[PDB]
DNA sequence: TATAATCCCAGGCTGTCACGGATGC
RNA sequence: CCCUCGA
DNA sequence: GCATCCGTGAGTCGAGGG
């Protein structure tokens, strides 16, 4: 079991709605390069390898993670799609 | 743009012809040797498109510099071969049929 | 010929992903080796080739296009040719696509 | 301890009629024609049939299977149907503002036709559990609002009250009478019965339906 | 039918947790095979994604540090499961897979209960979900853990049978 | 289903009852353009009664009418959902007759389009959801606020 | 090692010849042993009788045929895919009517495929056998009416084809009418033109009460035969000119012609034994002196008559009786394609007769034998019941050619058929095996013969019966039908008896199948034996009365899925049949007479007789069979052996010392093991496969063709464009793998090299070409590889070439080259397992021999199985027989206990007993005494109520050990179980399902033609299918982008796919999808019916899908 | 309805 | 391109049921 | 597509 | 208003074989 889902459905009013809200930072995250993450350094997901830990390839993992913080804000006609994607690259070049 | 619905209606013989991008006149499938489209066959690239991408049935244009363009000698257009799924035929009859549909589709709406 | 009723037929005339992605890849490497010469000499080659409007030139419609005679061009030709050869020596990136 | 008896009574494995089929008579079988015959197998599988009694266990084998085949024929066309019929059916709102609601009745007249006697548990519980109160219900000191999803334990409370003459029936909002256009609403739908909480609004409830009818539907006999 | 789908005879693994399932080597290398070639491409395991796929052409040409790779593929990731037929969406589930030498399918002993899955020779489907709005899908609402109770009757479809019940009480 | 050990919650029948009972039957024009016994859904004749109510016309009368699963399936809005089932031919023709046309409303429809589904994720309801870190927010909130 | 058997029935004659019944259908069919003038009028020679003479030269008529040797020996059809058969040589003549001229000359009529001494047949290299067929057998018939009460249905029925079936019925309204190819007339008008008069049918049918009037017209009695049968072809031929001789010949044709018109020789008997009646021909009328002659009709109508008015001696039938019913076996069946094929000869006959010169003709001008090659041809190729074989193990073979199918040509077509055909009927016994029969849809069409039942001449089956006079049980075998069955009373095979005489006072029989108690003198017959009345396989179940009826069919069903294993052995527990099944299966090498053995070798054995003949027996040695599965025979005898007539010279596959093995024998316990063998799985001992238990071979079989193309030849070559050393190592200098190399999947069995197809080479191309400096070659690698998942090493090339001696190749192609790959199969985790009782499951866990539960000496036991499997299933049969195991494990024997004659359990008790005596007793003589351990699980069982307290623990455990149940030793622990476990030998089989076979997974791939989603299959590395039901369930989820995902970027959106495999191999998101290709070909197809579909948006203005390519 | 004895009929009024 | 020919491709060959709709006393 | 065999 | 013939339905996935 995903840790906190009770948390995350708790959020929402939809469980469909936190699906959307996570696919979605997965792919600003997978975009930007991780740069725009809420994660502190110590909040980071790893990955153990064959040397020893790294981060966490999965975006999704990353998103819900986030999404437990609170640090995120979701909802519907915050703000216009293009300025959000634009101060997004202006933020955190790719 | 969007694609919120989908229609489907009766189509007139005017509509049929402007779908088709010529008759096909003959009951020719291919070459018996050559192996190629027959001349007003059922296959002909004449009609329906090119077999390979951007090339005419001759040869004479081969690439896409050539986009549009009707070769004069064997009358095909150079361009993607994948229109030979999509390009329309039609085969315009002597005297006019009865689409079986709306002939033996109880209770008949023709009837 | 027999009758297709046929789902036991492969389609052998449309590309497969791995060849769309393989002839991608093939053009960028392409343009990445050309992005080592000088864009005369790249463009020579693929005025020679006919990377640009998809036909190759002769000798004397490249030197006319450049302003050169066709010795000129045919020898700037030689020398893309022998450049782009030593960078292939060097990192042997294209090898993989020569089958 | 013995084995059959413990895998019997824990639901582990087993049923009372295999089990006495294992050891007590193998019992009674059909003919062919559906009619019984009138001389029993008194063998056990522990101590073994004759040819004969093996021969009419034979036949109700067969019949058994046909009926199990043909069955699951007809029951997944069943299902395609269901399926074709409900797709459009979509939780599209919180509330269609509906002031309509369905009386799910917790007493059915008796076949004596003596008087009124309670429902079974079961029963009570699939027309009830996980459903929103259409009208406020007042019963064992207990206020019941409208508004209310039923637990449960609200459904045993509520079978109680009736128990206790206090009540006999409970206004429900329900889909019969959901006013949402090409779907249902969020309170009269009822729990998402995975979660047992309120349906996510966009959980297509018509092909759970359908699917929720269809899968028992191979095992009726 | 859709590309990214293997299928194999299951077997149960006990061991796995409940939002596991075990997933063969083979198998999962040509089902995630793009981002095993990616992923290797990352790495010095080959220069690039044509020298790789040749170099899976070939079993004898293939390494331990691919495998290794293919580790650090699926990390975090879920396939889906499915055996035929699907009566109910329990018929299909989400399963963070684990790598397992053999041919076999792992399934979680609970879940077959909403399979109807036993094993006689039962063999399961595999998909791979691509995007990562399939991924999120997939682990939020149709991973294993979290449907545990029938969409029909509400009661729990996840619970103890068989073998285990016979435990608890003995 | 009770009597076979098989519990099945009351609201799934339900639902589809309600999809049987979606249709009804005319037995009086009144001041509308339809036909003595023509069938339509109820849905519809209800909203066009609201109409000439609202007008101050005559309502148009009309009878509950139940049909099985079956027919309800076929005789439903979506010519592509009942060409998708079964009676193909006849469906298609009479669809076509009437240049009928799919709004997209139900989910086979947007299946055999290949499109994204009305319902879960694909729901209007929650798809248009936003997501942004707080310091992407105020970013645009100071860019708004500086214009 | 010793076989002790039970049992205390005596078996009076021994079983038939299995497949008799194919062997002696298809002999009896050909005729070919004997001389062309004794042959009777059954067969092709009936075929012949009918077909021939020719009229309207203007005769060509038939003297007779015979059957040629073969151009091809069986192997050798086989290995070169030729049929095995032998040409058709006739003798016909050539008549004028007028000129007297006689012209005689023997043409030839093609080829006649021949059945090989097992009963199978040899077609285009794969061998294939011909399943009997059971349908309603021809006759007359009355059932009730379902709609009228009271009332009833005459139906005259012929054989399959040859005539049409007539219904004759009561109407409402009194009238008698007989409908016929779905048209009803009063039979009356049919009566008079067989020549009836009022006066007849008065007196005749006068006698039944206003059943008569009913068939009083007066309007046909007023008209002569004549006018009566120009009217009724007026009613059955509307719009034909009722010319008056093409009525007769209607008519005729219809009825009294014996060519298209004929009643089973079974439908006259029944016929005439139901009507009373005699039958001259085998129509329903004649033609005799230019009228019509009745035969069946009036009786017909008189019997349906007494029937109605209740009249007494006159009853329905039961068309299910297997009395009703009969068997088409393969001679017949090949009769009737053999009779349609002569009939289409005799069309090109009679229309070559009408051209071509009158004067010179000869039988060879007018005869073509092309049509008849076909129909023979179209019957051993593409017909129902004519099936690929199956030979996974020798029995197998058996049970497919004693298989009896409902299906098939003119016969029942599925989802018409209901419970009722599908039913055992009571008559089924001793004749059809109410156990054996295939799971799901085919259940009940598709049935076994029983062992000692037979297929008489007529079709139907019979059952032997021993005769008892007086109390009195003879040694005379009366074979009866179900009729003649049903005539008596007959007891049951376990009465007892004292000598020959019954001993009981109250003994358990049969009358009509119902079961009677009845006394000694009223016993008329007796069974012969249990074994009669179930199939071959069912009989080889031990214990089966302890057997729930299910898993004893799922027992036979998998017995014949049994892989044949190298070490394999006969079960420690048989029902004595284990031989036999060897024997005519022809498995097993046999001694012919008696003899000293002269040779013995692998490949040969030789053997001098009494004779002083040298005679020496080759022997089949690895050779792949249908499925896959490996026949080799192994030489069981030593040089210089003497040895009897009918004795064992070599074990064939799946035999050992000439009793049949399945699978193996193995020590189990039952009980659960951490949860591994949770729900049906099983947990093995890895020493299983140290000794190379459940091992197997298998061969896989590969082609490819070298042919003329347009573009220039292909051709095998060690010469393959781009290819290393490294690939071309295990190649010969023709390009043909070596034989004995190790292949893994990617590795070249044949190179191969086309001309590439019309190559306009892209810029980039073009640009790499100039940049390496390398001509592109002509040719290219198409060369035949190893399918993933697939490997072994070489046994065997074959290579075809064209233009060398005896090779002739299909036209185009240049050379043939096969490739026979085996392998050696150890046992592993997914492949399945199963046993005679119907336990099955696959191996889950593979244990190293420290975890295996072991026993006090330290012997680990092979196999666990779950417990929880038995109480549901209901298959008591494999405890029995495990415990039957131990005790032979421990006294190093194995038994014979038939069926419903048995071993008991006190006699097994008495076994365990002995065993127990070995088992512990070597140990307190070895200076031991009881464990610790064993006095713990001790108290366990006192508590348990296992043992009896205040026993020594000797006496205790003995007491244990009785029960079957020993003390175990967990490997992991040292720890003793908490109670005593059952541990016995099992005989369990491995199944031809294995995961090496079904593992499979794919990326991307092929694609179909039109639709462009993938293709299927794991042959075409196909994908899988996501069906409706799937698309239902990730719907029901709510997960929108999983199922659009499945809908495009994974099947059949091209720009989708490619773009995604891009995306991904890039490590970026995959794109949007985009419009699935099959909604084009949806539209367009839509299109062609004239139908306009029209993709718009909200403002209903068109959106083109199609991207303006199909607009112009 | 069947078109050769249609056509048989149609012959046969010449 | 020249006796005279003038209405058939035969295939016949059967054990389901339930619903809707047109058709016939 | 038919058969046969698996779930 | 009530019988009768015609048309259309009748589980999924997988394997092997022709
Ligand atoms: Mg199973
Ligand atoms: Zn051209
Ligand atoms: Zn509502």
């Amino acid at each position: 079991a995903e840790p906190g889902i009770d948390k995350l459905f708790g959020m929402v009013d939809s469980k469909y709605r936190l699906t959307v809200v996570v696919a979605k930072r997965a792919q600003q995250l997978l975009r930007h390069g991780f740069k725009n993450t809420v994660l502190e350094p110590e909040e980071r997901p790893k990955m153990q390898t064959l040397e020893g830990l790294f981060d966490d390839p999965n975006a999704v993992t990353w998103a819900m993670k986030e999404l437990l913080t609170g640090r995120l804000v979701f909802g519907e006609n915050l703000v216009p799609e293009d300025r959000l994607q634009k101060e997004m690259e202006r933020l955190y070049p790719v | 743009k969007e694609v919120r619905k989908v229609r489907i209606a009766l189509a007139s013989p005017e509509k049929i012809r402007s779908w088709s991008y010529g008759e096909v006149e003959k009951p020719e499938t291919i070459n018996y040797r050559t192996l190629k489209p027959e001349r007003d066959g059922l296959f002909d690239e004449r009609i329906f498109g090119p077999i390979k991408d951007y090339e005419c049935a001759c040869g004479k244009y081969k690439r896409q510099r050539f986009e549009g363009k009707v070769c004069e000698r064997c009358g095909v257009e150079v361009t993607k071969s994948i229109v030979r799924r999509y390009r329309m035929g039609h085969i315009e009859l002597a005297t006019p049929a009865a689409h079986i549909w709306f002939v033996k589709d109880v209770p008949s709406k023709i009837g | 010929p027999v009758s297709l009723e046929g789902d036991f037929i492969p389609d052998e005339h449309l590309p497969s992903p791995v060849d769309a992605a393989t002839q991608s890849l093939l053009s960028e490497e392409l343009e990445k080796a050309l992005s080592k010469l000088s864009e005369r000499e790249a463009m020579v080659l693929k005025l020679r080739k006919g990377l640009i409007d998809g036909r190759e030139h002769t000798l004397e419609e490249v030197g006319a296009f450049f302003g050169v005679t066709r010795e000129r061009i045919r020898q700037i030709e030689n020398k893309a040719l022998r450049k782009l050869k030593y960078h292939e020596s060097r990192t042997r990136k294209l090898r993989d696509f020569l089958d | 301890f013995n084995p059959l008896y413990v895998m019997a009574q824990s639901g582990a494995r087993g049923n009372p009629q295999q089990i006495r089929q294992l050891c007590g008579l193998r019992g009674l079988m059909q003919k062919p024609s559906g009619e019984t015959f009138e001389v029993p197998v008194r063998s056990s599988f522990r101590e073994g049939l004759t040819v004969l009694e093996y021969f009419i266990s034979s036949h109700g084998a067969r019949k058994g299977g046909a009926d199990t085949a043909l069955r699951t024929a007809d029951s997944g066309y069943l299902t395609r149907k269901l399926v074709d019929v409900t797709h459009e059916i979509v939780v599209r709102e919180a509330d269609c503002g509906t002031t309509n609601y369905i009386s799910v009745p917790l007493f059915q007249p008796d076949e004596v036709t003596r008087s009124l006697r309670l429902r079974k548990r079961a029963d009570i519980e699939a027309g009830l559990y996980g459903r929103v109160l259409a009208r406020e219900v007042e019963v064992l000191g207990v206020r019941l609002e409208e508004g209310r999803y039923l637990s449960m334990d609200d459904v045993h409370l509520l079978i109680k009250a009736a128990e206790a003459g206090e009540i006999q029936e409970v206004p429900v909002r329900s889909p019969l009478t959901c006013q949402t256009r090409y779907g249902v609403c969020q309170k009269c739908y009822g729990y998402d019965l995975s979660m047992a909480r309120p349906v996510s609004i966009g959980e297509a409830v018509g092909i759970v339906a359908a699917q929720s009818i269809g899968e028992p539907g191979t095992q009726l006999t | 039918r859709v590309d990214y789908s293997g299928r194999s005879v299951i077997v149960v693994g006990p061991q796995l947790k409940l939002h596991q399932c075990g997933l063969p080597k083979r198998m999962a290398l040509e089902l995630f095979k793009p981002f095993l070639l990616k992923k290797m491409e990352e790495k010095g395991i080959a220069p690039n994604v044509k020298a790789a796929r040749r170099m899976l052409e070939r079993q004898r040409d293939i390494k331990d540090e691919v495998w290794d790779a293919l580790e650090e593929v699926i990390h975090g990731k879920v396939v889906l499961l499915n055996r035929a037929p699907t009566l109910h969406r329990l018929g299909i589930q989400a399963f963070q897979p684990v790598l397992v030498e053999g041919q076999s399918i792992q399934l979680h002993p609970l879940v077959c209960e909403a399979f109807n899955a036993d094993f006689d020779g039962d063999q399961m489907a595999v998909h791979v979900p691509l995007s990562s709005f399939a991924q999120a899908e997939a682990r939020i609402q149709m991973l294993s853990a979290h449907n545990l109770l029938s969409p029909a009757s509400g009661e729990p479809l996840a619970k103890p049978s068989r073998d285990i019940i016979l435990g608890l009480y003995y | 289903y009770r009597a076979q050990g098989v519990k099945l919650h009351d609201k799934h029948i339900e639902i589809v009852v309600r999809q049987m009972m979606k249709y009804v039957e005319v037995t009086d024009p009144g001041d509308s353009r339809l036909l003595e016994g023509q069938v339509l859904e109820k849905w519809d004749v209800e909203a066009l009664n609201e109409r000439l109510i609202a007008e101050g016309k005559t309502p148009v009368a009309w009878k509950p009418l139940l049909m099985g699963v079956t027919k309800s399936a076929l005789s439903t809005k979506s010519w592509l959902s009942a060409a998708s089932f079964q009676n193909t031919t006849h469906v298609l023709t009479e669809a076509a007759i009437a240049g009928k046309k799919d709004e997209l409303i139900g989910l086979k429809e947007n299946v055999i389009l290949g499109r994204l589904i009305p319902a879960g994720t694909g729901s209007d309801f929650v798809r248009f959801t936003q997501v942004v870190d707080q310091k992407t927010l105020k970013a645009i909130e100071e860019a708004r606020k500086e214009a | 090692m010793e076989i002790k058997r039970f049992g205390r029935i005596r078996e009076v004659i021994p079983l038939p010849p299995l497949t008799e019944i194919q062997v002696e259908s298809y002999r009896r069919a050909l005729q070919a042993d004997v001389p062309p003038e004794k042959r009777e009028n059954v067969g092709i020679q009936a075929a012949f009788r009918e077909t021939f003479p020719i009229e309207e030269g203007l005769v060509l008529d038939f003297l007779e045929y015979r059957l040629g040797e073969p151009p091809f020996p069986q192997d050798e059809c086989r290995e070169k895919d030729l049929t095995y058969q032998a040409p058709l040589y006739a003798r016909l003549q050539l008549i004028h009517k007028d000129t007297g001229l006689i012209k005689e000359d023997e043409v030839f009529l093609g080829h006649i495929p021949l059945m090989t001494e097992d009963g199978s047949f040899i077609i285009n290299g794969a061998d294939r056998v011909i399943v009997s067929q059971i349908h309603r057998s021809p006759g007359v018939y009355f059932t009730p009416d379902p709609a009228r009460p009271g009332r009833y249905i005459a139906s005259i029925i012929p054989l399959p084809k040859r005539g049409p079936w007539i219904d004759l019925e009561v109407e409402p309204n009194g009238v008698v009418s007989m409908k016929v190819n779905k048209r009803k007339f009063p039979l009356v008008l049919l009566l008079r033109v067989l020549g009836y008069d009022q006066e007849t049918l008065a007196r005749e049918l006068g006698a039944y009460g206003e059943l008569v009037q009913g068939l009083m017209d007066e309007s046909v009695f007023a008209m002569r035969p004549e006018e009566a049968l120009i009217r009724l072809f007026t009613l059955l031929r509307p719009g034909d000119p009722p010319k008056r001789d093409k009525a007769v010949a209607y008519v005729y044709g219809l009825i009294a012609d014996p060519r298209r018109y004929d009643l089973g020789e079974a439908g006259r008997y029944k016929a005439e034994e139901k009507l009373g009646i005699r039958l001259s021909g085998r129509t329903l009328a004649r033609f005799e002196d230019g009228e019509f002659k009745d035969e069946v009709f009036l009786p017909t109508l008189r019997y349906l008559f007494a029937l109605t008015a209740g009249v007494p001696g006159h009853e329905v039938d039961d068309i299910d009786h297997l009395g009703n019913r009969r068997i088409r076996t393969v001679g017949e069946l090949m009769t009737d394609q053999f009779r349609v094929g002569l009939a289409r000869l005799a069309r090109g006959v009679r229309e070559r007769m009408l051209m071509g010169s009158e004067d010179s003709l000869t039988p060879a001008k007018l005869v073509n034998s092309r049509p008849l090659e076909a129909a023979i041809r179209e019957f051993f190729s593409r017909s129902q019941l004519s099936q690929f074989k199956d030979e996974t193990n020798p029995l197998s073979s058996l049970r497919h050619k004693r298989r009896i199918s409902a299906l098939g040509p003119g016969g029942l077509t599925r989802e018409r058929a209901g419970f009722d055909v599908r039913d055992v009927h009571r008559t089924h016994y001793g004749r059809i095996c109410p156990v054996e029969t295939p799971e799901g849809a085919n259940i009940g069409l598709i049935t076994s013969l029983a062992a000692y039942a037979r297929v008489d001449e007529l079709g139907f089956i019979r059952t032997p019966y021993r005769r008892v006079v007086g109390g009195v049980v003879t040694d005379e075998v009366v074979y009866m039908t179900a009729t003649e069955e049903d005539r008596y009373t007959i007891a049951q095979a376990n009465t007892p008896l004292e000598g020959n005489r019954i001993a009981a006072e109250r003994v358990v029989a049969r009358r009509k199948g119902e079961p009677v108690i009845v006394s000694p003198e009223e016993v008329e017959f007796m069974d012969v034996s249990p074994k009669q009345v179930f199939s071959v396989n069912t009989n080889l179940i031990p214990f089966l009365e302890h057997d729930d009826a299910n898993r004893a069919l799922m027992g036979s069903n998998m017995q014949t899925q049994a892989v044949p294993l190298i070490r394999a052995q006969a079960p420690v527990v048989m029902t004595g049949l284990e031989e036999r099944v060897v024997r005519d299966s022809l498995a097993a090498l046999y001694a012919e007479e008696d003899g000293e053995v002269a040779k013995v070798d692998g490949n040969r054995i030789v053997v001098r007789y009494e004779d002083g003949r040298l005679v020496e027996y080759p022997l089949r040695r690895f050779y792949r069979s249908n499925q896959g599965t490996a026949l080799d025979q192994r030489p069981r005898v030593v040089v210089g052996q003497r040895v009897r007539k009918g004795d064992l010279l070599a074990d064939g596959p799946a035999s050992e010392n000439g009793f049949l093995a399945l699978g193996q024998n193995v020590l189990v316990a039952i009980m659960p093991f951490d949860g591994y063998n949770f729900e049906d799985a099983i947990v093995i001992s890895e020493e299983l496969l140290k000794r190379d238990f459940y091992t197997s071979i298998h061969i896989e079989r590969y082609e490819i063709e070298a042919r003329d193309t347009k573009l220039g030849p292909e051709r095998i070559t060690r010469d393959i464009p781009h290819l290393s050393e490294a690939a071309l190592r295990d190649l010969d200098e023709e390009g043909v793998v070596r034989i004995g190399a190790e292949v893994k999947p990617g590795d070249i069995l044949v190179g191969r090299t086309s001309f590439k197809g019309e190559s306009e080479p892209t810029p980039e191309e073009r640009l790499l070409r100039s940049i390496f400096g390398e001509k592109a070659r002509d040719v290219k690698d198409t060369s035949l590889r190893v399918p993933p998942g697939e490997g072994g090493i070489v046994v065997r090339t074959v290579r075809l070439r064209r233009g060398d001696p005896g090779v002739e190749l299909k036209p185009g192609v240049r050379e043939v080259v096969r490739v026979y790959v085996a392998q050696k199969r150890k046992l592993q985790v997914g492949d399945k397992l199963a046993n005679r009782h119907g336990n099955k499951g696959v191996v889950a866990k593979i244990l190293p021999v420290e975890d295996m539960p072991h026993l006090p000496d330290g012997t680990p036991v092979d196999v666990i199985l779950n417990p929880l499997g038995v109480p549901s299933r209901m298959n008591l049969g494999q405890i029995l027989e495990t415990h039957l195991g131990l005790a032979g494990y421990f006294l190093g024997q194995r038994y014979i206990s038939p069926i419903f004659d048995g071993a008991k359990e006190p006699e097994i008790k008495e076994l365990l007993a002995q065993a127990f005596e070995v088992y512990f007793g070597k140990r307190k003589g070895e200076g031991f005494g009881v464990d610790k351990r064993e006095v713990e699980v001790l108290r366990r069982a006192e508590k348990l109520g296992l043992v009896t307290p205040g026993k020594t623990p000797e006496e205790q455990l003995k007491e244990l050990f009785l029960q079957g149940k020993v003390v175990l030793y967990d490997g992991r622990t040292g720890e003793p179980i908490e109670g005593p476990i059952v541990v016995g030998q099992m005989f369990i089989m491995k199944l031809y399902h294995m995961v090496e076979d079904k593992m499979h997974a794919r990326s991307t791939g092929p694609y179909s033609l039109i639709t462009q989603q993938p293709l299927g299959g794991k042959a075409q590395f196909g994908g899988q299918r996501f069906g409706e039901m799937e698309v239902w369930a990730l719907e029901a989820y709510g997960a929108a982008h999983t199922l659009q995902e499945m809908l495009t970027l994974k099947s059949d959106d091209i720009e989708g796919r490619n773009a995604a495999y891009e995306a991904i191999i890039k490590g970026e998101d995959v794109p949007e999808p985009s419009v699935p290709e099959s909604f084009r070909v949806l539209v367009k197809e839509l299109q062609a019916l004239a139908l306009d579909v029209q993709t718009l948006d909200e403002k209903d203005n068109p959106v083109d899908i199609f991207e303006g390519l199909a607009s112009k | 309805s069947d078109p050769v004895r249609q056509y048989l009929h149609e012959i046969g009024q010449v």
